[PDB]
């Protein structure tokens, strides 16, 4: 089957600018208040999540350096310590992951 | 390695800049500064024996006034005639799409030839002479936008200005002329008239992994 | 005796002349520096105009979101109106409804709603009867209602408003909300507030006690359109912040002599914290219940 | 090709009398040769027509299109040139007056079909144009009321004349 | 018609569906927090909850041993499961995993999700928090709660 006639620009404009084809305005945009950045109400904030991802990427690099090779996952729990504190008396039999920076304020 | 080189008409430096004396505006070694100023006066007299330092300050006042009037009506060839090439862009670029309404009211006291220096021979065969003149006059200014609304100053109100304006001539130039080279504003100068709009200075833009430190 | 119309424009004229006097006292432009020290967009410097610029102007420099969500401003730790001019180079911090401690924002909101209800009462009762406004008690948010004390006519000493009358009050308040007037602020001399409110002995007593509590005898006046009132503190920017509004109940106070003081109670909720129909009905019933200070 | 949008940005006005409205600022910006279709870029521009600048930036940040990211960059640099060179007081006090996409210079490549047949592919390019005007966004036109409809019907009925006679 | 169909059609078949979910479960047990497309995260979340239940059944159980052997493909995570994760959740009953939505993949605009085991050593996610109790609406509802309390 082939077009019997050429569709005009008026019919084309009606089809292409029908409101179903247009982009719907989003109402769920909110200012994430921890960093003042735009987020959607149902998703995580992109800025805060990228912050957490870069920090945990450094954590995982340190874990890999301490592990030293594949197939060596520990049988004990793990805690992360920064510079300037000692491991607490609850973190006795836990693998220590040391980080060379201050503890971030959002990490407790 | 072509024979043709750039024939500069001026420089962009001030030979032994006149440090403004403190309290010169507040109040309504001298032999050494005087003999240097007059050494350069001798050199300029040698390269042109028809210079009167007493006859300079009214010509400097003129060059100032018609330079700012050509700045008023965007008369760029006459700005080149009365204004050095180092003086032109920092006089025209910031007003390229703005309307400047400048006027000269009066002079509070006559301008004073306060400094004369001269360059050395080794500047590509060219010898330049610079003269710093203290100007203390009364002027008006009203800078407008691209859209004709006002930026800075007031239309009619005249205010006092003090300035150490420095002129330069290429003495080795057969067709050289005395043109405005720079202006020395003192480090102790009073603060400028405030602008009529508001400015936000943004803080440090932070990548996510960075932390704000005060 | 002055008619309600003419007392209205004379109060408006006095307010406008005092505002013009302050603007003439600051005739030349002057640059102050404002250090935004908020958690978001930290360490941001504005170079504002002295006694002309507003925290709303700072928010408009930053973004539209700060304009639409910022209800109060902390200027050097003190609550500041969003349309109140800045005097001194300070540090600013915008406060919204959804902060960790929105208590100051709540106090400003409830004071604004009380002053709106007082305006509604004053321009709701008839010309042949007499209305006087005593004060808005600083009632906590936890009580559930804003109270305005009104001295009414001895001809209406026996009269009790009906449900359609309360709904008419609510409709007038919604008309004010739709009209969307800014909350204009004026820090004024106690003398000047006295000739503004000279035809009200209760307003004179309130102005005198505010002048007694502060050393310089400077009180705070607020205006929405034509209604001027003495405030206990800062207010919200615009009446359009209010979304759900109702004048719930009217009560008599216990001492009938020497005069009958009627406490009007209402309840309101902003756009940013609008509630559902059922939750709003329960808040309505609690607001209809008695509130004692 | 033509660059009249940039020349529109370089247009200048005479100084203003002190007794007339303030003539709000106009800022013209464009990006040329975008590897994107002008129709899809039209959908994005028709989305951000008439919005405030921050509303447009929010919508483009949470849209899912390459054109949305490109237009967001263009809007940000237009806002920067607005409050850097055109004396716009507040960076949030702008709205999008004009926002449209045009055709760019494209390229013809072959598309190998079956048999010995072939087609011509078009490496489509497009331009994006934006105009930012200082001030709050204009209010949306309120929908026509029944009072206005009755009024226009009565105006037609009172504009009736006796035709084809004296 | 897919009425009452609880399982998604994923991969190249049921083979590839179970193998994809097994690889996601393995990554989750190893790193304690992974990101993946939303549908895959949902299915793997169900499997992760059941796997922690088997770990709490314990290593001496041969059935739990066989299940962990199948569903963990590196054989060092089986000590990690049976001696780390089950003792971490010996007190909880079924709330072992947390799924949150992360916006969109930067390439094909896929709906993204991050799934973690609760507890952990990693930096915490920016979890969505409810409004503070000192908010205006919350203070009115708290006063209403008090009024009902002294009423009854
Ligand atoms: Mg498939
Ligand atoms: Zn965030």
């Amino acid at each position: 089957a082939a077009p019997k006639n050429r569709r005009t620009i008026e019919v084309n404009r009606c089809r292409r600018r029908n409101p179903q084809k247009l982009i719907k305005v989003k109402n769920n945009i909110d200012v994430c208040p921890e960093c003042g950045h735009l987020k959607q109400k149902h998703v995580l904030c992109a800025y805060c999540y990228e912050k957490v991802c870069k920090e945990t990427a450094e954590i995982r690099r340190q874990i890999g350096k301490q592990e030293g090779g594949p197939f060596k996952a520990p049988t004990i729990e793990t805690v992360v310590l920064y510079t300037g504190e000692t491991p607490s008396e609850q973190d006795q039999g836990k693998r220590i992951i040391e980080r060379d920076r201050k503890r971030p304020s959002w990490f407790t | 390695k072509s024979d043709r080189s750039i024939h500069l008409a001026c420089t962009a430096g001030i030979f032994d800049a006149y440090v403004p004396p403190e309290g010169d505006a507040r109040i309504s070694e001298r032999m050494k500064k005087t003999m240097a100023s007059q050494v350069s006066i001798r050199r300029i007299k040698d390269y042109d024996a028809n210079f009167k330092i007493k006859d300079f300050p009214e010509k400097a006042k003129d060059i100032f006034i018609e330079a700012h009037l050509c700045l008023n009506n965007s008369d760029h060839d006459r700005l080149h005639t009365l204004v050095t090439e180092h003086c032109f862009p920092d006089m025209t670029w910031d007003i390229k799409y703005k309307t400047v309404r400048w006027s000269f009211v009066e002079s509070l006291e006559p301008s004073h030839v306060v400094q004369v220096r001269c360059s050395s021979m080794m500047n590509q065969g060219n010898v330049y002479g610079q003269i710093t003149v203290r100007m203390h006059t009364r002027q008006t200014l009203a800078i407008y936008d691209r859209f004709g609304r006002l930026m800075y100053g007031q239309e009619d109100v005249p205010k006092d200005v003090l300035e150490y304006v420095v002129f330069e001539k290429q003495l080795t130039n057969p067709y050289g002329s005395w043109r405005m080279h720079t202006k020395i504003v003192p480090p102790w100068a009073p603060p400028k008239q405030p602008i009529l709009k508001t400015v936000m200075i943004p803080g440090p833009q932070l990548k996510p992994e960075e932390e704000y430190e005060e | 005796q002055l008619s309600p119309t003419e007392l209205t424009e004379m109060r408006n004229d006095l307010f406008n002349k005092e505002k013009a006097r302050q603007l003439s006292l600051t005739p030349r432009t002057e640059k102050i520096e404002v250090k935004h020290v908020g958690k978001t967009d930290p360490g941001t410097v504005f170079v504002m105009n002295k006694n002309i610029s507003t925290p709303y102007s700072c928010a408009m420099h930053l973004s539209e979101w700060y304009c639409r969500k910022s209800i109060l401003a902390l200027v050097d730790g003190q609550p500041w109106d969003m349309y109140k001019p800045l005097t001194k180079s300070c540090e600013i911090k915008f406060l919204t409804f959804k902060d960790c401690d929105p208590g100051e924002v709540n106090k400003a909101y409830w004071r604004s709603c009380a002053m709106m209800m007082g305006c509604v009462i004053e321009r709701a009762f008839k010309d042949e009867y007499m209305v006087n406004l005593v004060r808005a008690p600083e009632v906590p948010v936890i009580s559930g209602a804003f109270c305005y004390d009104v001295v009414l006519d001895s001809k209406l000493d026996e009269w009790m408003p009906t449900k359609e009358n309360l709904r008419s009050f609510t409709k007038d308040a919604h008309a004010l909300i739709y009209k969307d007037l800014p909350f204009e602020t004026l820090e004024v001399e106690a003398k000047v507030a006295l000739e503004i409110f000279q035809h009200s002995k209760y307003k004179v007593d309130f102005i005198e006690e505010k002048a007694s509590q502060n050393p310089e005898r400077i009180v705070k006046l607020h205006r929405i359109g034509d209604f001027i009132d003495v405030s206990e503190g800062p207010l919200i920017p615009r009446t359009s912040i209010c979304f759900q509004y109702e004048v719930s109940a009217v009560h008599n106070l216990q001492p009938t002599q020497p005069s009958l003081i009627r406490r009007f109670q209402g309840v309101s909720l902003p756009v940013h914290l609008r509630a559902h129909f059922t939750i709003w009905d329960k808040l309505l019933e609690r607001s209809r219940k008695m509130v004692t200070e | 090709i033509s660059r009249k949008w940039e020349k529109k940005n370089k247009i200048v006005y005479p100084p203003q009398l002190p007794g007339e409205p303030r003539r709000p600022a106009e800022i013209y910006h464009c990006r040329r040769q975008i590897k994107y279709s002008k129709d899809k870029m039209w959908y994005l521009a028709k989305l951000i027509r008439g919005m405030s600048i921050d509303q447009a930036l929010a919508q483009l940040e949470f849209n899912d299109k390459k054109g949305a990211k490109i237009i967001k960059e263009v809007l940000l640099e237009a806002q920067d040139m607005a409050v850097r060179d055109h004396n716009v007081e507040f960076r949030s006090n702008l709205y999008i007056a004009e926002s449209t996409s045009g055709r760019g210079q494209c390229l013809k490549r072959i598309r190998y079909h079956g048999r010995g047949r072939f087609g011509i592919m078009e490496k489509v390019y497009c331009h994006y144009f934006v105009k930012l005007v200082e001030g709050p966004p204009p209010p949306p036109e309120p929908p026509k009321t029944a009072v206005a409809h009755a009024k226009e019907y009565i105006q037609q009925l009172r504009s009736r004349t006796i035709v084809h006679t004296l | 018609i897919s009425h009452g169909r609880v399982f998604r059609r994923m991969g190249l078949g049921p083979e590839s569906r179970i193998h994809l979910l097994r690889n996601l479960l393995t990554g989750l047990v190893r790193h304690e927090r992974i990101e993946a497309p939303w549908a895959r995260v949902d299915e793997m979340r169900g499997y992760a909850e059941k796997l922690i239940d088997y770990g709490k059944l314990g290593d001496t159980n041969e059935r739990a041993m066989r299940m962990a052997d199948f569903w963990l493909t590196e054989k060092d995570l089986i000590p990690k499961l049976f001696q780390v994760l089950a003792p971490r959740y010996k007190d909880q009953t079924g709330g072992y995993t947390r799924m949150l939505q992360i916006p969109n993949r930067s390439l094909d605009r896929a709906k993204m999700a991050v799934i973690e085991y609760k507890g952990n050593c990693l930096p915490p996610l920016p979890l969505p928090r409810r409004d503070s109790h000192l908010t205006l609406l919350n203070q009115l509802l708290q006063g209403l709660r008090q009024d009902l309390r002294q009423s009854q």
